[PDB]
């Protein structure tokens, strides 16, 4: 059966805390121009366009531009996130 | 806003659900997780009537 549906609310930042801190790393990197400052922008760029909520850097990986080891930063940012 | 029918992702063609989901930043998955992907997705940003 279709299912019919209403667009909801034009909303805020599914990923605040990601988009923080790829944007810290890009803009790190760009000062010093860091052959990886292209790796955050990309990664930006596609979580932008992403509308869910992320548990992980882990689920994260179904991103373009997400490899293994940005993934891992993110995890290991988030461990820091609610130790701290 | 308008009413928007939810496409039948599960009988979208895998190069389709992959195109589909390239709109929101996601790379090719498996086909039943590129159609669970895209419900889930449409059921966040819409709401059912």
């Amino acid at each position: 059966p279709v299912r019919l549906g209403r667009k909801r609310p034009l909303p805020a930042c599914p990923n605040p805390l990601f988009v923080r801190w790829l944007t810290e790393w890009r803009d790190e990197a760009t000062r010093s121009r860091h052959r990886t400052r292209f790796v955050f922008q990309k990664a930006l760029r596609s979580l932008r366009r992403y509308p869910l909520p992320l548990r992980s850097g882990k689920e994260a990986k179904i991103l373009q531009h997400f490899g293994d080891g940005l993934c891992r930063m993110l995890d290991e940012r988030l461990q820091r996130h609610r130790t701290s | 806003v308008p009413i928007t029918p939810m496409p039948q992702y599960s009988i979208m063609e895998t190069p389709v659900l992959k195109k589909e989901l390239d709109r929101f930043g996601v790379r090719p998955l498996p086909k039943r997780q590129m159609v669970l992907k895209l419900k889930e997705i449409f059921q966040y940003t819409h709401q059912t009537l």
